[PDB]
């Protein structure tokens, strides 16, 4: 249900078991646990300035 | 002939809290005299059909 | 089968500091290295908590205490003496009530119409021929009807031995009742000490949110009672445990989240000018 736009790239982190979303200092979306293949892949912005 | 299997509460001391359930069937006291657990004048059953 | 005990020595109550204890996670989101200022119901630092104990000098405390805005409950014990709680508004058959009991094989949570005893307790019996401690009493309530919510867990088996020494277990709970949800936060620490709460810092994490939807103003604590051949209404022996109670207040706090997403420190914004 979380929609967004960007570039998908593999990375790693750790989550507490009852946690799914991890925010940023700027309160954007940093980290998410993939539902089908249970990994911790995250997102990076697409536009370049 | 009339279906009388559905009930609702008519009298209460105070308004309900959100998502609160009350199933007590104590005799409501409308007047100043105590009801002493029996119906009568100014003493009504709280539920109605 | 309600029984009211007779042997009980009089004793004045006791009061203790709160130190910096009784803080919980206010959100389930994962945040890292964040200093967040919030305003919520918290236990004030160095507040006035009330002390009760069960030792045997005939001390066995389980009175009815108010539930003004949610409570902080601390239990220091070496053996499993404190067995659960009951929450309600009148604690009779006229109103619904909530019961949380560990009966040494299962943990049971029931929101029923109970008829509680005047002195509810659990019991354990000690047998000398095989030296075994077993559960043998459930003098809690007389009747239960018109129940709404019921939950029992998977069976287990715990130790009921009355060990002698120092308090090796400290358990902290925060109870809140908001919008028809009974929220329980819990924490467990191993210790080696006696007679007082260890000052320090608490890191209570969320445990359960039961959708019970009742009105709660009073509560009582259900303990365990020891019986053996060394000893009805008088032939019983107390254990060795203590529990401290405190009340939450609307305050403003400044929480700190480390790189692992855990609360490591907090500042109560009402204590001294430095804070
Ligand atoms: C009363 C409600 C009650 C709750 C909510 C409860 C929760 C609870 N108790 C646990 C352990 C335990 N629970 C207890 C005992 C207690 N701990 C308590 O909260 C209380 C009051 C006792 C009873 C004295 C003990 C001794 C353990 C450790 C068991 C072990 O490590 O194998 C655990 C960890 C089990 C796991 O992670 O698989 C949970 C979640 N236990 C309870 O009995
Ligand atoms: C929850 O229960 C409490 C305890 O009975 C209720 O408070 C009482 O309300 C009546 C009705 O006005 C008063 O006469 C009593 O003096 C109150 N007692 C206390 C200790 O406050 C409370 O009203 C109940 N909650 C709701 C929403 O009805
Ligand atoms: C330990 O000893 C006690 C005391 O005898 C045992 O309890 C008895 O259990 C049997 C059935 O198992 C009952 O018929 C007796 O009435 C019990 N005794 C009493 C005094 O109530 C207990 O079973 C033993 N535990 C073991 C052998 O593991
Ligand atoms: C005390 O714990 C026992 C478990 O040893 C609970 O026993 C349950 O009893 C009911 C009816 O007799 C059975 O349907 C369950 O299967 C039992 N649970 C088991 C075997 O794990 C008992 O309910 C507990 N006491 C209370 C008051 O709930
Ligand atoms: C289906 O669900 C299982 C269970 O979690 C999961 O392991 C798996 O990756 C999911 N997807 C597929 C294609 O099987
Ligand atoms: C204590 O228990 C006895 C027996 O269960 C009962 O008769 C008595 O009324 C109780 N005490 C009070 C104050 O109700
Ligand atoms: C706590 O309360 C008791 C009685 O209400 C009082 O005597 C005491 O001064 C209070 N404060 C402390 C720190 O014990
Ligand atoms: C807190 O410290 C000790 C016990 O830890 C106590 O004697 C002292 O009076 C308390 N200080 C307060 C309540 O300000
Ligand atoms: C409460 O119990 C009484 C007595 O059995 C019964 O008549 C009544 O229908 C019950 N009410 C509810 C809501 O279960
Ligand atoms: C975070 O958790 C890891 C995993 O055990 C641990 O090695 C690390 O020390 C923790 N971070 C801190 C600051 O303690």
């Amino acid at each position: 249900g979380l929609t967004g736009t960007g570039v998908l790239t593999e990375s790693n982190k750790k989550f507490l078991p009852f946690q799914q979303f991890g925010r940023d200092i700027a309160d954007t979306t940093d980290a998410v646990r993939d539902p089908q293949t249970l990994e911790i892949l995250d997102i990076t912005p697409c536009s370049f300035g | 002939g009339g279906n009388y299997n559905y009930l609702y509460r008519l009298f209460r001391k105070s308004n309900l809290k959100p998502f609160e359930r009350d199933i007590s069937t104590e005799i409501y006291q409308a007047g100043s005299t105590p009801c002493n657990g029996v119906e009568g004048f100014n003493c009504y059953f709280p539920l109605q059909s | 089968q309600c029984v009211n005990l007779t042997t009980r020595t009089q004793l004045p109550p006791a009061y203790t500091n709160s130190s910096t204890r009784g803080v919980y996670y206010p959100d389930k989101v994962f945040r890292s290295s964040v200093l967040h200022l919030t305003q919520d119901l918290f236990l004030p630092f160095f507040s006035n908590v009330t002390w009760f104990h069960a030792i045997h000098i005939k001390r066995f405390d389980n009175p009815v205490l108010p539930f003004n805005d949610g409570v902080y409950f601390a239990s220091t014990e070496k053996s499993n003496i404190i067995r659960g709680w009951i929450f309600g508004t009148t604690l009779d058959s006229k109103t619904q009530s909530l019961l949380i009991v560990n009966n040494a094989t299962n943990v049971v949570i029931k929101v029923c119409e109970f008829q509680f005893c005047n002195d509810p307790f659990l019991g354990v019996y000690y047998h000398r021929n095989n030296k075994s401690w077993m559960e043998s009493e459930f003098r809690v309530y007389s009747s239960a009807n018109n129940c709404t919510f019921e939950y029992v867990s998977q069976p287990f088996l715990m130790d009921l031995e009355g060990k002698q020494g120092n308090f090796k277990n400290l358990r902290e709970f925060v109870f809140k009742n908001i919008d028809g949800y009974f929220k329980i936060y819990s924490k467990h620490t191993p210790i080696n000490l006696v007679r007082d709460l260890p000052p320090g810092f608490s890191a209570l994490e969320p445990l359960v949110d039961l959708p019970i939807g009742i009105n709660i103003t009073r509560f009582q604590t259900l303990l365990a009672l020891h019986r053996s051949y060394l000893t009805s209404s008088s032939g019983w022996t107390a254990g060795a445990a203590a529990y401290y109670v405190g009340y939450l207040q609307p305050r403003t706090f400044l929480l700190k989240y480390n790189e692992n997403g855990t609360i490591t420190d907090a500042v109560d914004c009402s204590l001294d000018p430095l804070s």
